[PDB]
């Protein structure tokens, strides 16, 4: 038990190309998407406590 | 090492604030300092080119250094750490060695400039002047500011004063 939960939830992600389709099928146990993110790639992740100015 | 800075010239001149190398003249018209313009300008240009060569030869592209890996990719994480540490060590070595060698080269260049100026003055004066030893030349003939400007420029007239110097020698 972590965070007072006995079960788990696995998170998956995918990229859909232009002109391509994503298909979902489920008899259960599905956490469906509600918001998707249109992105155009390209420059890192910095872990710091420094304020942004 | 050409043996002039800290050699037959034992020290620098704090009263010469307008150039690297030059002359100090003492005649009846008065004492004074005057830096040699040609050699100083050439040295400044060459040293500026050296600094620019060091600086504008270290251009790189946009790179992100940090990458993050989970606990099942310790080997890839160690490979990345090895890559970064090797590049760090190599670049530190290159920078330190570059500075160390170029400092010697610059100091030897300045020695060469001083020595070449002294030899140039010696070879124009010939026997019209006596070499004291500290990088100084005492004239056998009285000669005014036109004389000193000529010897500084490189247009000293040996036959003009040869007969006068022969009597005093």
């Amino acid at each position: 038990k972590v965070r007072d939960q006995e079960g788990r939830m696995n998170y998956y992600w995918t990229l859909v190309e232009p002109g391509d389709k994503i298909t979902f099928e489920a008899t259960g146990n599905l956490v469906v998407p509600r918001y998707a993110f249109t992105m155009e790639r390209d420059s890192g992740i910095i872990i710091s406590d420094t304020p942004v100015h | 090492l050409f043996g002039a800075i800290a050699g037959f010239i034992e020290g620098g001149w704090t009263g010469m604030v307008d150039g690297w190398y030059g002359y100090h003249h003492q005649n009846e018209q008065g004492s004074g300092y005057a830096a040699d313009l040609k050699s100083t300008q050439n040295a400044i240009d060459k040293i500026t080119n050296k600094v620019n060569s060091v600086i504008e030869k270290m251009n790189t592209q946009f790179t992100a250094v940090g990458k993050e890996f989970n606990h099942l990719e310790k080997r890839i994480e160690n490979l990345n750490k090895k890559v970064d540490d090797g590049f760090l060590d190599i670049w530190t070595y290159n920078a330190e060695l570059l500075v160390l060698l170029e400092n010697e080269r610059t100091l030897d260049y300045h020695d060469s400039n001083v020595k070449n100026l002294y030899e140039k003055v010696r070879n124009q004066l010939k026997n019209n002047a006596k070499e004291i030893g500290n990088g100084c030349f005492e004239f056998y003939h009285k000669c005014d500011n036109t004389c000193m400007e000529s010897v500084k420029n490189g247009t000293y007239d040996y036959p003009k004063y040869s007969e006068e110097a022969k009597l005093n020698r």
